[PDB]
RNA sequence: CUGGUAGUUAUGGCGAGAAGGUCACACCCGUUCCCAUACCGAACACGGUAGUUAAGCUUCUCUGCGCCAAUGGUAGUUGGGGGCUUCCCCCUGCGAGAGUAGGUCGCUGCCGGG
RNA sequence: CUGGGGCGGUCGCCUCCUAAAGAGUAACGGAGGCGCCCAAAGGUUCCCUCAGAAUGGAUGGAAAUCAUUCGCAGAGUGUAAAGGCACAAGGGAGCUUGACUGCGAGACUGACAAGUCGAGCAGGGACGAAAGUCGGGCUUAGUGAUCCGGUGGUUCCGCAUGGAAGGGCCAUCGCUCAACGGAUAAAAGCUACCCCGGGGAUAACAGGCUUAUCUCCCCCAAGAGUCCACAUCGACGGGGAGGUUUGGCACCUCGAUGUCGGCUCGUCGCAUCCUGGGGCUGUAGUCGGUCCCAAGGGUUGGGCUGUUCGCCCAUUAAAGCGGCAC
RNA sequence: AUAGGCCCAGGCGACUGUUUAGCAAAAACACAGGUCUCUGCAAAACCGUAAGGUGACGUAUAGGGGCUGACGCCUGCCCGGUGCUGGAAGGUUAAGAGGAGUGCUUAGCUUCGGCGAAGGUACGAAUUGAAGCCCCAGUAAACGGCGGCCGUAACUAUAACGGUCCUAAGGUAGCGAAAUUCCUUGUCGGGUAAGUUCCGACCCGCACGAAAGGCGCAACGAUCUGGGCACUGUCUCAACGAGAGACUCGGUGAAAUUAUAGUACCUGUGAAGAUGCAGGUUACCCGCGACAGGACGGAAAGACCCCGUGGAGCUUUACUGCAAC
RNA sequence: GGGUAGCGGAGAAAUUCCAAUCGAACUUGGAGAUAGCUGGUUCUCUCCGAAAUAGCUUUAGGGCUAGCCUCGAGGUAAAGAGUCAUGGAGGUAGAGCACUGUUUGGACUAGGGGCCCUUCUCGGGUUACCGAAUUCAGAUAAACUCCGAAUGCCAUGUACUUAUACUCGGGAGUCAGACUGCGAGUGAUAAGAUCCGUAGUCGAAAGGGAAACAGCCCAGACCACCAGUUAAGGUCCCCAAAUAUAUGUUAAGUGGAAAAGGAUGUGGGGUUGCUUAGACAACCAGGAUGUUGGCUUAGAAGCAGCCACCAUUGAAAGAGUGCGUAAUAGCUCACUGGUCGAGUGACCCCGCGCCGAAAAUGUACCGGGGCUAAACAUAUUACCGAAACUGUGGAUGAACC
């Protein structure tokens, strides 16, 4: 009465910190915000973030709990 | 949370069918399980394709659903197929009385020899329910008929080598377990003490009338058999040394119960327990004459007792629970006959009294003269005999008592 | 002893690594029965060195039971090939590491209470030691 | 000195106690106007400043709660070896969680009034 | 597909655990969902905070609504689960249709087919004072190719030419093709009357591993045994040995390891049935019981059952249990 | 020398016949008899594309087909379903007939836009159009099917009689542990010292069951089952004798099989069962008569089992077809 | 002598017969049918050298694309590999109980149900019969997390080593894997089981060791040598090297299978009571008196059983430690002076051993012999030991001068 199972979402890092990344360069795969978009990064519509410039990505924490994700150029 | 069942009966022009069923509610109380319904079916002989008429087979899957029984039970043995037919009809479980029996039992049940009589008895009982099973198992899917060297049949040995072969393994067990009782037996049987044996149906009493009389007349009055208001209390003999005020010795020996329409599988293993009651001096018929169906109870015991095999022996029809009516008195006899309460130590000082008219008979009185250098002998009167008066001489002493013919021998001197 | 109710009827035997991560110090009664060695207690025999540990005290003294079976366990009946899933619970077993203090009794003397741990002790497929606070 | 406005994982928070006030801030008085309430000038908005530090607000004290937190030891473990292999032990490196000593009633920047 | 095959179950998609702190990761492993829904449950502006408990109050009851205090979420989030969410992604109200057209640097994921995210540019808008946000929904299921048909549109082609027929292109609709990468528009059984090609890749016999089960031996000792745990037994539990059972596995053999019982012939083990020696005994004696030593020899004629086995008759000192391809 | 063994009791089949050449002789087939049905003569049925035939140089007391199987006693209830037969003339449906209209085209007419006769052409509505099916009746020695519940039955009827519910109708007569019986080696008796077989009463099929016949049944059988007498080397338990072979000699002289072989045993090991590997233990070289434990001996590319998008034969309310009607 | 012929005949019916063929005859042809199956496929050396996986598949022992091999070519801040440093993502091991579930024992009140009840069980008084919260203490988790490693992973560097990487083409094979270690699942925490992960070896690897023994330990064979050094493993004999050195242990052939449990084995530690003003062992007296203590009982007089268990003489003797008696008598202990002249008695921990320990052809659970070390522990040093590495000579591929 069990066997079933969805194809997993190759979620998590896409680019690691201190690695320079073009515009549009996806950084994280998740559901919900693990990471929050921060400077020159947004998110879609599946809560993936995507650098909005080119640019070096840097993981911070952003408030005791919280975690974002920059690109600095 | 004790489970729901449904009980389901059917009088073959029984003689007191509304009893049976009382009795099959009684025993699922005592195995832990909730009598919601009751289906009684008036027909002569018993349909030996559903037990019941196809037609009540329904009016049964109807009233399980709307009262919520989880399985169904039934007042007599069912066939195998009998079996089979209502699984499939009324899509629930089904346990014949005898199935219910042989759970109370194997629950009930904390020594070797009677769980290996119990396992004996639910194997004879469900090897069959298996047989169709184990036969009709695979005969769709088979090895093309086995038109190979592989050999043998699948067929027989199915069950046969899987139950029947334990079952033979299990007997060849039992009977090493019974002929130890050969050698507990040797002593009593080679010192010839006599042995009085109490049966009856359950709740009768019995274990009680024994913690009664080992109360008032054990050396050591430590020791009580365990008594308790459930079916089937007691399942091991015990045998106990009652010691009369007067110094008369006898056995006491209580047993298993009996129950109407008892497994003829269980009562092959009874046999074993009985061997003491068979071999008994004295046999105390113990019924609970409070209950309304104690005529009904006491012919049952009886019936059941010959095909045990107590043949020829001196019995006593006590009738127990006195108390619990307003109009009986106590302690009275009429022959057999002996009312009483297994509470009460009047009833019991007056069933000793009964027993010591039907034992002790050959004790009669003899004068005996013995001097004061072999006291020894004083001491053996005073232990071994019941004395009147007790005289003194400047030669000896003289002592008048009830001793037996075998003590007539030994102080024949004197 | 058996969980009122569980989250999942069929769970993993897991393993018994490493010294038992709490209830290593008599912390109720006087004397402790200690597990030496890993073990799995089923509730049969936590309810047989119970009774064997009672019993001898005569409902005399305290038996804190310090050892709980939440893990239940399955098998395959004789006859029935591997696969077609999981089979169905049997019953429910403590996984026991070492250092363990399965039982612990006060209220009773040391002769006896030494006494009724060693016949509790006979019947856990363990090796116990007693241990006092 | 106080109003505004930022930064900083609560060492910044909460709780308790105390003091202070046209120099702002506040409550506070009003519903005529703009504007409000799925009812209510409570809120929101607008117009006032009689009244008051009572509350918020600001400063000061406190370790009751939280929060932060060594050292040492232990668990675990990469690599390398042994056993009596439900597992266990030794060597080398890394090294928690818990607990403890202790720390904390913030620190830092700009702008206006004083 | 399948711990032989059949029967049963399953077949595509989503969430979790297994999964060994990136990603990925199997089993007829452990758990659940999906084949939609919503005109707002979408967009935007502005505003807001839930559960529960305590306490007091008419119908009002444990629990309706109201008021106060305490309440980081113990609520909610259309729908499983996970990850998120109180600057709310949760709750109100106003206006709306961005649930827009053309696209798209660059990434993720993937054998392919496909799938996913995307700043930004243009057109023309919604909301907003503006900043700005808006190419559906907190996120991740809700689907199905090609071929062939149908409808709509069209500065495309139109078989001499003008048309037309018909085709193309753009948009969209019609099969549980669900065995869900879909053999066809259209598909069930028996073979013991069978045949060929193959396989020890795979079953039935025997061997092997394993030893749950089985047999035997033990530990503990509650009980039984007339008193009496241990003469003889021994529950609840615990620990072994053996490899005769029931099983598990599929390692040798399918270019054949060809058969149950009986007959003939035995041989071996000892866990001993008899006979020999001994300890204990509930050993007075007789007749027994039990354990230790002991494998030299011995260990049956019939009736019934194909029957191993069993039951029975009649014997015997005894009518042992196992192994050796049962 | 050559010439029946017999008897008692069952099952099955009436009987004599027939059969799987070469593993089945039977209880199977046939059979006389029975019944159903078709068939009015260029008969039906059958073979053949047809002609021509068989049927039959027959003619319903005859011919074909189905089922049953001498004889005796019997063969119950059900026509709802399926088939067959008949009825009825509504509904649906084909080709064919019919041709209202509508596209396309164009001689013109064009107020720009578009209209547009005639002819041609591509389609085409109503209406018309049979059998079959749908509907109604019959038919069971057609295919098939033949229940419950509740009381009174004092008995006794395993299955009556009286109420009800449902059904097309509720399994009638007879028979029943059977060539049929799961519980079951059913229970009691007989027969034996001992009887899971056999025979006979009770209980028993959820009712086995009436022409895929039910129940009887003399005669018959290389039929099956049980018992008895005779008789015996079947056996207790084997002995002796004869011939043929074997053996020796003379003559003649194959075969299957075969990687090469100077080819022990034990215990182990190993693709998990070794003459050949290890460690041991035994063992002088070559033959002859004998015996079969092993060489997983020989024989036959396993018949079992699985697999192969391999065959073949058979079935049907699988799909698609074809003859025939 | 004739007739019926294979999409067919014939059949008292069996799939029965139709020329030793019949569930569809024989023969020739289509025809070299087709065969995802089995078998087979022939000279040599040199260089490299896999896979047994993913996805999809009327697919599962087939195939296709990808992965892994090879050949050629290209460009190429060398983009590959290792370590160091630095940064980062991520919730496993462990741990923890803040959440969610599972759970033990207190304490605390609510209540209901037992229990009594002037009562309408409306209200009291009790409860340990349940109870839902509540706190205190204590547990537990694959699908709990307030926490959280080691590793692994992604990057960066102006670091030090190293030598691959990528792209495009030509050619493949592979899609049955096996065992061992570690981490998981399934199973019984069985399997030489099964299924993943991860490393290795086998596969495709000869050599040495493990008696023999693909998968274990050591280690990679280009050829020759009657040279050398080492690895695992060894050094009494088979059999090359120690009858090696030092200090201990073991008596079991333990070493050279086997557990619960059992025990006056033996070595070492460590606490501790008595002790030449005499212990402990034995031997020499004594071991009395109230008193047969009372009850109980026929009898119980230390000693069936119950309840007490005081004093006394001094050296001290229980209202008695075992036997004994019918009860008595009798023998014995404890408990003391005497003799004798050194040790003696408990408890805990560690090492090595013992029992528990029965299978089938033959010793048969060190390969054998045999071993009391030729066993074990700790420490040491020599040697033997491979096709490893080195020496010498030779052959050969690639790269670079
Ligand atoms: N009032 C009353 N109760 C009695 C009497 N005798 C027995 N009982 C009760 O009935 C119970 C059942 O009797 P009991 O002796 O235990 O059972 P048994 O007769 O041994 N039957 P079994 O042993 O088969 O169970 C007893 O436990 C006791 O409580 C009596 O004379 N009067
Ligand atoms: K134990
Ligand atoms: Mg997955
Ligand atoms: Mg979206
Ligand atoms: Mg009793
Ligand atoms: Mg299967
Ligand atoms: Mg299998
Ligand atoms: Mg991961
Ligand atoms: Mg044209
Ligand atoms: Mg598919
Ligand atoms: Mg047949
Ligand atoms: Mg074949
Ligand atoms: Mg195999
Ligand atoms: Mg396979
Ligand atoms: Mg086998
Ligand atoms: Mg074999
Ligand atoms: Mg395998
Ligand atoms: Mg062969
Ligand atoms: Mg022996
Ligand atoms: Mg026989
Ligand atoms: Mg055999
Ligand atoms: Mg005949
Ligand atoms: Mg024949
Ligand atoms: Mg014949
Ligand atoms: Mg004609
Ligand atoms: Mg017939
Ligand atoms: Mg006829
Ligand atoms: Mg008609
Ligand atoms: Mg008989
Ligand atoms: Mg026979
Ligand atoms: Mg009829
Ligand atoms: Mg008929
Ligand atoms: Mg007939
Ligand atoms: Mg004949
Ligand atoms: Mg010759
Ligand atoms: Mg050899
Ligand atoms: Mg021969
Ligand atoms: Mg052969
Ligand atoms: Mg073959
Ligand atoms: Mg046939
Ligand atoms: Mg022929
Ligand atoms: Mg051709
Ligand atoms: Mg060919
Ligand atoms: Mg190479
Ligand atoms: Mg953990
Ligand atoms: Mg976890
Ligand atoms: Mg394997
Ligand atoms: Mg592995
Ligand atoms: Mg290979
Ligand atoms: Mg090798
Ligand atoms: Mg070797
Ligand atoms: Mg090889
Ligand atoms: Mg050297
Ligand atoms: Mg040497
Ligand atoms: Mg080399």
């Amino acid at each position: 009465s069990n066997g079933r199972d969805s194809e997993s979402k190759r979620l998590g890092a896409k680019r690691a910190d201190g690695q320079f990344v073009t515009g549009g360069s996806i950084l994280y795969r998740q559901r919900g915000t693990k990471i929050y978009p921060g400077t020159n990064v947004g998110r879609g519509g599946d809560d993936t973030l995507f650098a909005k410039t080119d640019g070096v990505v840097r993981f911070e924490r952003m408030g005791r709990d919280k975690k974002k994700v920059s690109v600095y150029p | 949370m004790e489970k729901k069942v449904l009980i389901v009966g059917i009088s073959q022009k029984q003689k007191d069918f509304d009893y049976s069923m009382e009795e099959l509610a009684n025993l699922a109380a005592a195995n832990n399980m909730e009598v919601v319904g009751e289906i009684r079916q008036n027909i002569d002989r018993e349909n030996r394709a559903t037990y019941v008429g196809k037609g009540k087979v329904d009016e049964i899957k109807g009233l399980a659903e709307m009262q919520d029984a989880r399985l169904i039970i039934f007042n007599d043995e069912l066939s195998p197929s009998q079996i089979r037919n209502l699984e499939e009809a009324l899509e629930l479980d089904v346990m014949d009385r005898t199935g219910l029996i042989l759970a109370i039992f194997a629950n009930r049940a904390k020594t070797k020899e009677a769980q290996l009589q119990v396992q004996i008895a639910k194997l004879q009982y469900e090897l069959p329910r298996i047989f169709g099973q184990g036969e009709d198992m695979d005969q769709q899917s088979g090895k093309g008929g086995l038109s190979n060297r592989g050999s043998g049949e699948k067929k027989i040995e199915t069950d046969r080598r899987t139950i029947k072969h334990q079952i033979r393994h299990l007997q060849k067990e039992l009977d090493m377990l019974v002929d130890d009782r050969e050698v507990r037996r040797r002593k009593r049987k080679k010192n010839e003490i006599p042995v009085v044996s109490l049966v009856g149906y359950t709740n009768a009493g019995k274990s009680t009338t024994m913690n009664g009389l080992v109360r008032a007349y054990s050396e050591t009055a430590d020791k009580q058999v365990f008594e308790k208001d459930m079916l089937f209390a007691t399942l091991e003999t015990s045998v106990r040394e009652i010691v009369l005020p007067d110094n008369k010795q006898f056995l006491l020996t209580d047993t298993v119960g009996f129950v109407s329409k008892l497994p003829h599988q269980l009562v092959k293993a009874f046999r074993s327990t009985l061997e003491e009651a068979r071999d008994a001096d004295l046999l105390i018929h113990v019924v609970d004459y409070s209950d309304p169906h104690y005529k009904t109870m006491m012919k049952t015991t009886e019936e059941t007792l010959k095909v045990v095999g107590v043949e020829d022996v001196p019995v006593i029809y006590a009738y127990n629970k006195a108390d619990l009516l307003e109009d009986e008195m106590y302690p009275k006899q009429t022959g057999n006959t002996i009312i009483f309460s297994a509470r009460e130590e009047e009833s019991l000082e007056f069933l000793t009294e009964v027993i010591r008219k039907e034992l002790f008979a050959s004790y009669e009185k003899a004068t005996f003269l013995i001097p004061f250098e072999a006291g020894q002998v004083v001491a053996y009167l005073n232990e071994h005999a019941d004395i009147l008066e007790t005289e003194y001489l400047e030669n000896g002493t003289q002592i008048v008592a009830e001793v037996s013919p075998a003590d007539l021998q030994k102080l024949a001197e004197y | 002893l058996v969980p009122k109710r569980v989250k999942y009827r069929r769970e993993f035997r897991g393993n018994m690594r490493g010294r038992a991560k709490g209830g290593t110090e008599v912390a109720f009664g006087e004397y402790g029965l200690q597990a030496v060695e890993a073990s799995w207690i089923t509730n049969r025999q936590i309810e047989a060195a119970r009774i064997a540990m009672t019993r001898y005290m005569k409902r005399g003294g305290k038996v804190w039971i310090k050892i709980f079976p939440h893990k239940s366990y399955t098998s395959k009946p004789i006859g029935v090939r591997m696969g077609k899933g999981k089979g169905a619970p049997e019953g429910w077993v403590s996984p026991v590491k070492r250092g363990k203090i399965m039982f612990e009794i006060a209220g009773v003397p040391e002769d006896v209470a030494r006494e009724a741990l060693r016949l509790a002790a006979h019947k856990l497929p363990v090796k116990t030691k007693i241990v006092k606070r």
